[PDB]
Order: structure tokens, then sequence, then C-alpha cells
């Protein structure tokens, strides 16, 4: 119980990382997709990781 | 696990597709028709050649 | 048979690559060939049939008519050397 | 005696390691795990055991399946099917008809918990699902482990003479045991065949 | 399983940055079916830069560990 | 009469006449069939219903 | 003397080309596969519906 | 279908009203935020049906075989 | 016409993957209404203007989802199964 | 509607589906080509309603059928050679771009040549 | 006499729960009291109709895609 | 009455469509029906690939590491992943995958789960989510139109060979890896029997 409850932790991490990288990525790049900056993307990763993790536990819950 | 990656790979062409080719959201016509198909064949091969692209070596 | 968008333009781009004081430069710009009219001006030029073939495939390779005149050239030259050496 | 058996699955399964870099001789006396469906048809070769006369018994083994029908609704294509010749072990000559055909080899190997898994492999084209909800899809996996054996060859010396139209077989011919059972995988069954192993019991 | 998760996340990763390259390019037409040439070069150019960023990040991350875990 | 039978009058069979008639329907039929559900009788508004042209030769 | 005449009909025309300033391939020219475009197979018939008629 | 099915309407649904809600204002949560939920929950369930009433219309009016009227 | 396709754990689980996708759009939904993803902004740092903006999304989401989901589900009143 | 109503629309809506229960049937071995667009056919469609709009009066005020089936085996004629340059363009086209090329193609060829080649027919007429 | 799979039936409801999310995004049908006005429900039905249509090429498409790459 | 044929033709074409009504729902129930094959049915002849041809062909088994190194994803080898984020989820007493996407997972999982494939009738599943078709008849009857349609109702095996060939065209176009592509060499002909009356070629 425990691992398995472990892996689907580790997954949604996962997910959650890569969409959030994902939306900044989206929001940040201009130009055709041809020009972003890194610095700026990850600050943008970051703040996106502080407001999910905010929000996960208000949100996500079995009830 | 294949099954959901092709659903989700269907799914995202539609929805591209549709973004595009209802902008006016004037009622869809026979041309339409067959400019829904040119849309997803676009994606298809943008699809293609962004994933060629990314597996190049180096 | 090619429509424009799918020519390649191979030609054009053998004829940027060349140098810049050539022959088909000078055609290009507009010199115009005339093929010689007497004896001695044919046999100069009998033997400037290799070179000829050899620009026009650099310029048209993949060519349908210049493919095959080099095949049948290339083959009768064996066939001859071969009959002449027998 | 070291007991370090490689595992055949995925890509391995329907393309051999030793037929894809025709390394039989690497390959020889290694021990293999592969999973499938045997076929019904046995094929015996004579041969003595502990001095004991006796028919060495194979049989094709299915290692891996292939659909290559688009018209499902319309027509019941069958599939191509990769399979090998396993030796399922030494039965005494008096007990040859003792061998039932398309007899339970072995047990049919748990099915797996992960749930994405009952799914047709990517590879193999199997389901280990107990209950496939398409029937025409329904297929049992077992699981067996032996050893990689080279094909024999005539030796009349050694008094290893096969008659064909008789029925009679001294040596293995893994080339002809294809032929006759109708076994689309020839190159791979002539390339080699596996002998089941298993612990003491 | 792991791994098979880990392909399932690396060609759903390919599949949204493909999707995101082509609408930022907007390869998506419904004139024609072919793609042209300037449209392809830039849906390649997006996939360089999606690649570089992909890498300085992992280095980054790789290098220290900033995250807050 | 659009194919008279006096082009084959002088035989009582008529089977060379059946043959040309029918040529001819069917060069008019290539021509008109493919219209026939849309702008002839085999229209669904039947009030506004047009003869089919090969309608004689047939 | 076999080749000489199609040799300068060819050279003829090459320069006709040039003067004209007519650089892209001609016809009845084929390209390796590499430069040929890929054909379309994927057709889809479009959705059938009454005649208003 | 599974009740999963319903919880996902509900969580487009709620999506919805939320990005209709805040995305224009942002602003402090308030009891005429109940108010407007509830207009904009009937108001998507109103949307909901008419546009699934037009979808199985049209697709159902498309041919498929040839007209038996018997 | 709801019918009995997963079982509990699977019910429970495709709940939980639901709600994971719900609260990343809520994240996304909430950082654009902030306009926190911005080109004139760098540092990974969060001004209390905008922290004050999170805090308000978050009491809003908290106050607002379960009430939401319960009217949802009284008014799409699915009928049992079995 | 009455029974005999119903029957006739019920005939006439078979009539018209034909196609519908033939699309469901294909071939395997065969030389597919990609259609022409629906907006070039409808092009094509309105170039040949200029091309009869043109010709209209002159073929009306003509008494005699022979002068007005000279007219249109001229007029076929030209058309056709066109006609052969747009099929062997289409059947070989790879995309809908090429197709799209060659309607086009097409479409002004008549515009222009056509035009021109019905007008001087019919002042010479 | 035909039958219908609950897998079919979520398939369903679920292009009906796409159609609807972009259909009320687009004509921001949202914004009323509860009603829906006349050019709300007329952009609704054409929207609807669009999807519809979308959706069935958008299916033959893909069949005919893997089809393809099956033969 | 006058006989002439174009005006006897309004009496002759009423009867002749019905002829022909009559006439066409006989050819496509039984004589077409029967006779012809749909989907471009035709023969295939495959061929197992030689130990000739196999020399150096398949230098790359483990797809799996092309991917990690080359696929647009962060690093999946940190340690963060295990402890970056908490949630309140419990009663995880068997191995659970997750589904990318917000609107394609549910479907994923219908189509992976067996109990979704039960075959209901339409007085069963007369009821929408939101509208019941009991109390619409003409709705009720454009959904069993809708459904009619072999593209929207599919069985499982077809959805699977479906999702089967899209996986291997991704996986084919993306990685250029052979192992993925079918073993087996096909040979097509079509076999197509013209010795009918009903369906002929062009």
């Amino acid at each position: 119980e425990d691992n398995y409850a472990a892996d689907v932790q580790r997954q949604f991490n996962r997910t959650a990382f890569d969409s959030l990288y994902k939306i900044c990525y989206n929001s940040l790049v201009q130009k055709n997709g041809s020009t972003i900056d890194f610095q700026k993307q990850i600050d943008c990763h970051q703040r996106l990781i502080q407001v999910f993790a905010k929000i996960a536990p208000i949100v996500v819950k079995v009830e | 696990m294949e099954q959901n990656t092709t659903q989700v790979f269907s799914d995202l062409a539609y929805k591209v597709c549709f973004k595009v080719i209802n902008d006016k959201n004037k009622p869809f016509v026979l041309h339409d028709e067959q400019r829904l198909a040119n849309c997803l064949t676009r994606y298809v091969e943008a699809f293609n050649v962004t994933s060629e692209y990314f597996f190049r070596e180096r | 048979m090619i429509l424009p968008h799918n020519n390649r333009q191979l030609a054009r781009q053998y004829f940027d690559s060349l140098p810049e004081n050539d022959i088909n430069r000078k055609y290009y710009e507009g010199l115009k060939y005339e093929t010689p009219k007497t004896f001695f001006g044919r046999f100069l030029n009998q033997f400037n049939i290799d070179a000829k073939l050899d620009t026009l495939s650099k310029f048209y390779t993949y060519q349908k008519t210049i493919r095959a005149t080099q095949a049948e050239l290339q083959e009768d030259r064996k066939s001859y050397l071969t009959n002449s050496l027998l | 005696a070291k007991d370090q058996p490689f595992d055949v699955d995925g890509f391995d399964a329907k393309v051999y390691p030793w037929v894809r870099e025709n390394n039989v001789n690497d390959w020889e006396y290694k021990l293999v795990k592969m999973r499938g469906y045997f076929k019904d048809q046995r094929f015996f070769v004579r041969r003595k055991r502990d001095g004991k006369e006796g028919f060495l018994v194979f049989a094709p083994f299915v290692t891996a399946v292939e659909r290559v029908n688009h018209r499902l609704k319309q027509k019941d294509l069958l599939p191509v099917e990769y399979s090998v010749f396993v030796n399922l072990g030494w039965v005494p000559v008096e007990n040859k008809k003792d061998v039932e055909l398309g007899g339970e080899v072995c047990p049919p190997m748990d099915a797996p918990t992960d749930s994405t898994l009952f799914v047709n492999d990517t590879f193999t084209g199997f389901n280990p699902d107990p209950a496939n909800p398409e029937d025409t899809e329904q297929v049992t996996l077992t699981e067996i482990t032996g050893i990689v054996r080279r094909g024999e060859q005539q030796d009349i010396l050694a008094r290893r003479r096969n008659w064909n139209k008789e029925g009679i077989y001294n040596w293995v011919d893994l080339d002809y045991m294809g032929k006759i059972f109708r076994l689309f995988n020839l190159d791979a069954i002539n390339t080699a065949y596996i002998e089941r192993v298993v612990p003491s019991f | 399983s792991d791994k098979r998760k880990i392909q399932h996340e690396g060609i759903i990763a390919l599949i949204n940055y493909s999707t995101l390259c082509a609408q930022k390019c907007d390869v998506l037409k419904g004139h024609d079916d072919k793609i042209t040439d300037t449209e392809e070069q830039c849906l390649r150019v997006c996939a360089e830069k999606i690649r570089q960023t992909f890498e300085f990040t992992n280095d980054i991350y790789l290098k220290n560990p900033n995250l807050t875990k | 009469t659009v194919v008279p039978t006096q082009t084959f009058y002088q035989m009582q069979d008529y089977y060379m006449l059946c043959g040309l008639r029918f040529e001819r329907w069917f060069r008019c039929d290539l021509v008109y069939h493919d219209q026939r559900h849309t702008k002839f009788d085999q229209v669904k508004n039947q009030k506004n219903y047009k003869t089919y042209p090969c309608y004689r030769e047939y | 003397q076999k080749y000489y005449t199609h040799m300068e009909h060819l050279w003829t025309v090459h320069v006709n080309r040039l003067n004209q300033k007519i650089l892209e391939d001609p016809l009845y020219t084929f390209y390796p596969q590499e430069l040929n475009v890929p054909k379309h197979n994927i057709i889809v018939p479009t959705i059938f519906r009454d005649t208003p008629q | 279908m599974d009740p999963v099915l319903g919880d996902v309407i509900a969580t487009r649904i709620y999506k919805a009203c939320f990005k209709h809600v805040y995305g224009k204002n942002m602003k402090a949560y308030s009891e005429k935020d109940e108010a407007k939920f509830d207009q904009c929950l009937t108001s998507y369930v109103e949307s909901y049906k008419s546009v699934t009433n037009h979808f199985i219309t049209y697709l159902g009016q498309l041919p498929k075989k040839g007209l038996s009227l018997d | 016409s709801t019918r009995k396709i997963f079982d509990s754990e699977e019910q429970s689980f495709i709940r939980l993957v639901d709600k994971f996708y719900l609260g990343l759009s809520l994240t996304k939904l909430c950082a654009q209404s902030c306009n926190l993803l911005r080109n004139d902004i760098s540092g990974s740092a969060l001004t209390q203007k905008e922290k004050d903006c999170l805090s308000i999304c978050y009491n809003n989401i908290e106050k607002t989802q379960s009430a939401f989901y319960a009217k949802v589900k009284t008014t799409m009143n699915l009928p049992a199964v079995e | 509607m009455d029974t005999i109503q119903k029957m006739n629309y019920e005939a006439t809506v078979n009539m018209g589906r034909q196609d519908l229960i033939t699309r469901e049937y294909t071939f395997y071995s065969d030389y597919e080509f990609i259609p022409i667009q629906e907006d070039r056919k409808q092009q094509m469609e309105d170039a040949l309603n200029n091309l009869h709009k043109i010709i209209h009066p002159t073929v009306t005020q003509l008494k005699k059928k022979a002068n007005v089936q000279e007219i249109q085996d001229r007029v076929f004629r030209k058309l056709q050679g066109w006609e052969g340059e747009l099929n062997t363009c289409v059947f070989s086209a790879k995309n809908v771009r090429d197709s799209n090329f060659c309607a086009d193609r097409f479409t002004n060829r008549i515009n222009t040549e056509g035009v021109e080649f019905v007008k001087q027919i019919l002042r010479e007429y | 006499d035909t039958e219908v799979s609950n897998h079919n039936y979520t398939q369903a409801v679920a292009y009906l729960n796409r159609a609807t999310s972009s259909c009320v995004k687009k004509c921001d049908s949202l914004n009323n009291n509860g009603s829906l006005s006349s050019k709300q429900e007329s952009c609704l039905k054409t929207c609807a109709e669009n999807h519809a249509i979308a959706t069935k090429i958008h299916a033959e498409y893909i069949r005919k895609l893997a089809e393809s790459k099956y033969l | 009455t006058f006989g002439e044929l174009q005006t006897a033709d309004d009496y002759l074409h009423v009867l002749q469509l019905r002829s022909q009504n009559k006439w066409v729902k006989n050819y496509w129930n039984r004589s077409l029906q029967e006779t012809g094959k749909t989907n471009k049915a035709h023969v295939i002849s495959p061929q197992e690939q030689l130990r000739l041809s196999l020399i150096n062909q398949y230098k790359s088994l483990n797809l799996s590491s092309s991917i990690k190194h080359n696929a647009p994803f962060i690093n999946r080898d940190l340690y963060v992943f295990d402890d970056l984020f908490s949630y309140n989820l419990g009663d995880i007493t068997t191995k659970k995958s997750l589904f990318n996407d917000k609107n394609s997972f549910l479907t994923s999982y219908s189509y992976l789960n067996n109990n979704s494939w039960n075959n209901n009738e339409f007085d069963l599943i007369d009821n929408l989510p939101f509208t019941t078709l009991f109390d619409n008849n003409d709705l009720f009857n454009n959904y069993k139109s809708f459904f009619q349609d072999s593209i929207f109702n599919s069985p499982k095996k077809q959805l699977s060979s479906d999702s089967k060939q899209l996986f291997k065209h991704i996986i084919y176009r993306s990685i250029k890896n052979n192992i993925i592509q079918d073993y087996t060499k096909l040979v097509k002909h079509e076999d197509f029997d013209e010795y009918s009356r009903w369906i002929k070629r062009s």
C-alpha cells in the first residue's frame, strides 16, 4: 500500500511539474516560438510550483 | 497506456483543428469539410517534423 | 510536369555555385552561341563534345534526355573501345 | 549451475537474439525464459536416455502473434504466428502412446497484477487477461524455461538416419519438422530450438 | 512498469510540445494540406529552442536542487 | 420518333434497330444520368419536376 | 560524327535557356526519392446529404 | 456510464463558472457570489441541454442507410 | 443511465485524478487572473500584492468547490445503480 | 402524408441515396487521386457560367441547329484541350495544394484564352 | 435491433461535453439571468452543428489514418 | 386524354419511380450485400524476414533509453518528485497508473476497463446526462440514428487495432526505430471476382 501510494504521488508530482513547465513556456515564449529567456522561464516555473503547492491540499481531496 | 497516448493525440488534434476552422463561428460548409481534413493533415505533418527534429542526433 | 513550387532549381543552384568568370555566366548575361559552319571550326568543335556533355550533366542532372544521352555515349564508348582492342 | 537465465520478452520474443544476430554458437547452452502457448502437434525423435530406449518429444511454442486484418468485422483472418520448437522431454518407447494430444505441459502463468498490462502487447500481441472481452482475442499464456540447442544433421556413422515417408526419425530435423507442422517461423525454427529445463522434482 | 510510465510521459511531452510549436508557428491552415518550407523551418526552430531550454533547465537543476521539495 | 425505324425497316427482326436505339439512348444517358435525381423527374419535390431528356429514346 | 549534332542541339538548348534566364529544371526531370514529395494517401469523403431538390 | 462521468461533468461546470465569475474581477468571496454561481450553473445546464439536442438531432438526421418507411 | 463499470478503489482513484486536473486548471486560472506571469518580472519572488490575490483565489476555491459540486450533483440527479 | 405520397417520397429518397450506400464498397487495387476541392469546383462552374453567358445571345439568335453544333464542337475541342492537362496534373498531384494549383491554372486559362476564343468565333459567326 | 456499449455511451457523452464547453466558451452563453437569449441560442445551434460535422470528420480521418498505417 | 409521350410520362414517371424503389431496395439488401466486399478487401501474403536481411538491421532495442535521452522533458532521475507535493489520497491497495490530459484520461480508463464493454439496449440507455430521451421520441429517434453509424459505435477489437496503428505511426515517425515496424513483409493483392452482374469496377 505504501509503495503504491508513493508511486502515485511521484506520478502526480512529475505530471504537475511537466504541466506547469509547459504552461510557463507557452506563456513566456514569443516571436513564433523562436525566443525565450531561460532564467525567466525558471522563475515562472518556480512561482507556479509554489502556487500549485498552496492549492493542492485545498482542491485534491477524497470527498 | 498506448491507447491513452493515441487518444490524447487525437483529442489535441481535434481541438487545435477546430479552434482554427471554426474561428468565425459561421456554419460549416462542404468546403469546410475538406478544410478540416487539411488542418488535420498539417497537424500530423507538423508533429512528424517536430518529433524527427527532436530525435535528430546531436 | 513539375509544378513551380515542386521544382528544386538544381540548375540554378549549380549556376550560382559556378565561378564568376564562366562561359555559362556569359551566356546568362546574354552571350549567344552559334555552331561553327566552316570545316576547321567543326573539326575544332569535334573535341569539345565531352566537356559539353559533362557540363550539361552537371547543370541538368536527373534530366531524362541528358541521362539517356550519357548512358548511350558511355555504352558506345565501351563497345567501340572493346571492338577496337579485339 | 550459475542459474542466471535471460528473459526473452518484448521485441526479442518476436525476433530472438540468436536468430537476429546469427549467434547460435554464442547463445548455445544458455537458460532462456519464454512465455506463450503450445500447439497440439507433437514430434517424436528416436533417442536413448540413461540407457533406455525412448523418444524425445518436441512441440511448437508460439512466442509471438501478429494480426494483419483491418477488416475485423468482415473476415476472421488468421494471424501470423512466430513460434519455436521446444523439447518437452523424453518418454519411453512403451509409454509413447501415453503422450496426450495437446497436453497441459505447464500450468498457465498467473495474470499480472497491473491493470494496464491487460492490453495487446505492442511486440508480441498477446493479452494476459484471464477473460478477454473479445473472444477472438482470448489467449492463454504459460511460462517455461529451457536451453537453446543447435539443430542436428544427418550422420550415417552415428546411426542417425531419418525416413520421412515411413515416419522414422533418429536426428532432430528442424527444417522438416517446421515444414510438416506448417509453422511460419521456419527460419528461426531451423536456426535453433529450446530444451525445457525444470528444477529437480 | 516504471519504464512504461517514463516512455508514456516522454511521448505525451513530445506530442504536447509538437502541438505547441505548430500553434506558435501557425502551421495549421485550411487552404491546403502541405506545410511550406518556411513553416517547416519555423517548426524546426521551435523544436530547437524547446530542446535548448529543456537542456538548460536540466543542467541547472542537476547542478543545484533549488526546488523546495 | 428520334431514331426512325426506316434505318432497318427492311428487317422484321429489328435487332439492328434495337441496337442502334439503345446505343443512342446510352449516349444520352452518359450525359444526363447523374442529374436525374437533382433537376429532373426523380426530384423529391414532384411539383417542379422536369421530364428526363432521354425519355423518348428510352 | 554520331554524337556531334546531338551535342550541338543540346548545347543550343542550354544556351537559349541561359539567355532567357530560365534556370529552373526543364521538363522530364525526375528527382531522387529524397527530393520527391510524398503523396498524401489520406482522403476523407464528404458527409453524404440528401439533395434539397 | 459511471458516476466518475458525472463527477467530471461537475468539475467542468465548476471550472467554467469559476472562470466566468472570478476571471474578470478576481475579488473576495461574498454572499452574492453564491447567487452568481447558481445562475451560472443554470445557464450552463441550459446551454448543455441545447447543444446536446442540436448535436443529436444533426447526427441523427445525417443519412445512414436507405430509407424504409415500415 | 449509470452503470457499474469501475470498483470502489478504481472510482476513488478516478475522482482523485479528476481533482488533480481541476487543481492544475485552477492554478493556471488564478495565475492568469492575478497576472503573476509577465515578461517584465524577474526572480522567483512573490510580492505581497500578488500574494493577496493568491490568498483570495484560495479562499474562493475552498468556499465554492464543495457547494458547487453538491449543487451540480443535485441538478444532475443521476439515477442509482441496480 | 397519405400512403401513396409516403411511397413516392420513399422512392425519391432511395433513388437519391445511391451514393450513400455505394460509398461503403471500395476497391483495393485502385489508382486513387486527390479529388478537386469544392471551392475550385465552384470556381470552374462559375467560369463555365460566364462562358455560357457570353455565348447565349448568338446561339439564341441563330435559327439553324447546324451552326450551333459547329460552335459547340469548336468550343468543346478548345475546352477538352485544357481538360486533358487538368486531368493529367490532378491525377499526378500529390497534395491538395497541387490539386488547387492545377484547378487555378485550368480556370484562369479558361477565363482568358477560352473567353478570347469564344468572343472571336462568335464575332466571326 | 442495435446494441450499444458503455464505452461508446461514455465516448458520446465526452463528445457532448467537449461541444458544450467549446460552444459556451465561444458564445459567452453564461452572460444571462439563467435564460438563453435568441442570439445565444442561434449561436449555440450553429456551434453544435459545426461540432457534430467536425467530430464525424475527425473520427473518419483517424480511422482512415489507422487503416492506411495498417495496410 | 392525349397520350403524347411527354405528357404521358407524367403518369409513367411515378410508377417507374415506385418500381425503381422496389428494385433498389432488393439490390441493396440482398444482391449487393451478398456479392460485394467492403473496406478494400484483399488477400495478404506474409513473408518472414530472413537472417540474410537481418544483418545489422536492428541496432536499437531499448526504446526507453532513447526516449529518455531525446524527449523534451525534465530529467526523471531527480529525487524531488518523492515528496515535492502532498495530496490527500488513500486506500490505494492496488497499483494505479496515471493517464495524462484532462479530457482523455476518462476515455482511456473506460477503454481499459472490461465492464465498460457490456452491451446495452436503447430502452436501457435512453437517458442522457441532463436530457431525458424517454419523452422526446423525436430526439430518441435521432439518438438511435446517430448511434447506428459504425464510426461512433465500433467494437473493442477495432478500437484496439486503431490505437495500435496510431501508436506505431507515432513511434516510427518520432524515433525512427524499426523495432516498432512490422517484422513480417506483406504482399497485398485484390482478388476481385468479376463474374458478377451486380458490382463492376472502373
